[PDB]
């Protein structure tokens, strides 16, 4: 579930496993820190569906 | 690209670093013209010191560095530092040591909970020094290492003189640099960047009036006569002489 | 892997424990150099002490 | 007996001499430990962990110029004349003499 902390990690391994996954979803990390210092990276996660590994 | 970056100053009250005032725009680097090459060895060391944190920690030295900026008052001290914070993005925290409202131990503690990020400036180091009121225990809370990742401390006074070379060393200020007065290049780069447009060598025979006027002549003074001339040139120009 | 370990200081005000700062890199163990065996003694003594419950 | 679990704690000072052995006991401090002067194998390992790569000969000269030169150095001198001969091992070799 994703209430579980797995899952982050899961999804996390499975991108990386699977460099070319044609199906994929995005997760932003933002932090605005003190001074306006603005860090922004992003994360690729696999969709919602079926995947095959 | 729609965002525009701000400095943010944090002044002390008792043991405590305030977010004094609302965020102030960024003065650009250019706009303060120090030296012929001091602004760019200045920014380099800078550069190299935060671009290297894994060479200070396999070491095992601290990653804390200090500056000292001594020259005549009104030389732009303090404005350059305002725009290298500005350049780098972090945040000045200006603190006055010359007041007795700080002591040693308040002086150590507001320096080691430091925000991160930020500098810290602490002007009219020679007050302090001269003399709640230490001349030895800044110096001693300054080497402790009650500090943060990348404490960066940059010393400004008047004259050096009054201080001891005993505060000029490794873990302690490290690049020192004199600050002057206005040179030929530095006034006609002024003048060029008062005045956007003009004849180079108009601004290279005010350059040379100035300096025959004056031997001393500081930026401050430099400003205050184009406020005066504001959007005239030639009637600065030509009211050259009238400073003599 | 994504982790990095930081050290604490723990100051103490009045009666109480309170945290010092922020969070620190932790200093390698190498980069400090005592004498030959000394680091290893210590350490050797510790992980006994804190292994034996 | 007012503590918690594994309650580990360090004591360091400079001298042993002003403190008793009264203090050193079963229940108190356990594993008293002197640290001293740098010596050859402590040099060269705080040259090579400075400069990451160098010949082990010239590392070795440095360390037995340098207890030539002074017998009670501390490494914290060491630390602070690496500073100032920073990204400079052959200057540093040859101020070694200027140490005295
Ligand atoms: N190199 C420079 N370029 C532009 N303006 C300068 C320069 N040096 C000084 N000034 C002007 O002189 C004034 C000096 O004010 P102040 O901050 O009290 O002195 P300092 O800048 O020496 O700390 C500033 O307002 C600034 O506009």
């Amino acid at each position: 579930p994703a209430r579980d902390r797995s899952y982050a990690w899961l999804l996390s391994w499975l991108t990386r496993h699977s460099t070319r996954t044609q199906h994929l979803s995005v997760e932003t990390s933002y932090l605005q820190h003190e001074s306006g210092r603005i860090s922004t990276k992003f994360e690729f996660i696999p969709s919602p569906g079926n995947h095959f590994i | 690209q729609q965002e525009e970056g701000k400095t943010v100053m944090y002044t002390a009250v008792g043991s405590e670093w305030r977010t004094f005032g609302y965020p102030r725009r960024r003065r650009p680097l250019d706009s303060v013209v120090l030296q012929q090459g001091l602004a760019d060895r200045i920014v380099k060391d800078i550069r190299e010191f935060i671009d290297n944190p894994k060479w200070y920690i396999d070491r095992g030295i601290p990653y804390r560095r200090g500056y000292l900026l001594y020259g005549p008052p009104g030389c732009g001290k303090s404005s350059f530092i305002t725009a290298l914070a500005g350049e780098l993005e972090h945040s000045i925290c200006l603190l006055s040591l010359t007041d007795s409202s700080l002591s040693d131990d308040r002086l150590n503690h507001l320096l080691s909970v430091a925000p991160q990020q930020s500098l810290v400036l602490l002007e009219d180091v020679d007050a302090a020094f001269l003399s709640r009121l230490t001349f030895s225990g800044l110096l001693n809370a300054l080497d402790g290492v009650a500090s943060t990742e990348a404490r960066i401390v940059f010393m400004t006074t008047n004259y050096i003189d009054r201080l001891d070379p005993a505060l000029i060393r490794p873990g302690r200020v490290d690049l020192k640099e004199y600050v002057g007065y206005c040179s030929h290049w530095q006034l006609t780069q002024m003048f060029q960047r008062f005045y956007p447009g003009q004849a180079p060598s108009l601004a290279e025979n005010f350059a040379e009036h100035v300096l025959k006027a004056t031997s001393e002549i500081s930026p401050a003074q430099v400003q205050g006569y184009f406020m005066l001339y504001k959007n005239d040139p030639m009637g600065a120009v030509h009211n050259i002489e009238s400073l003599r």
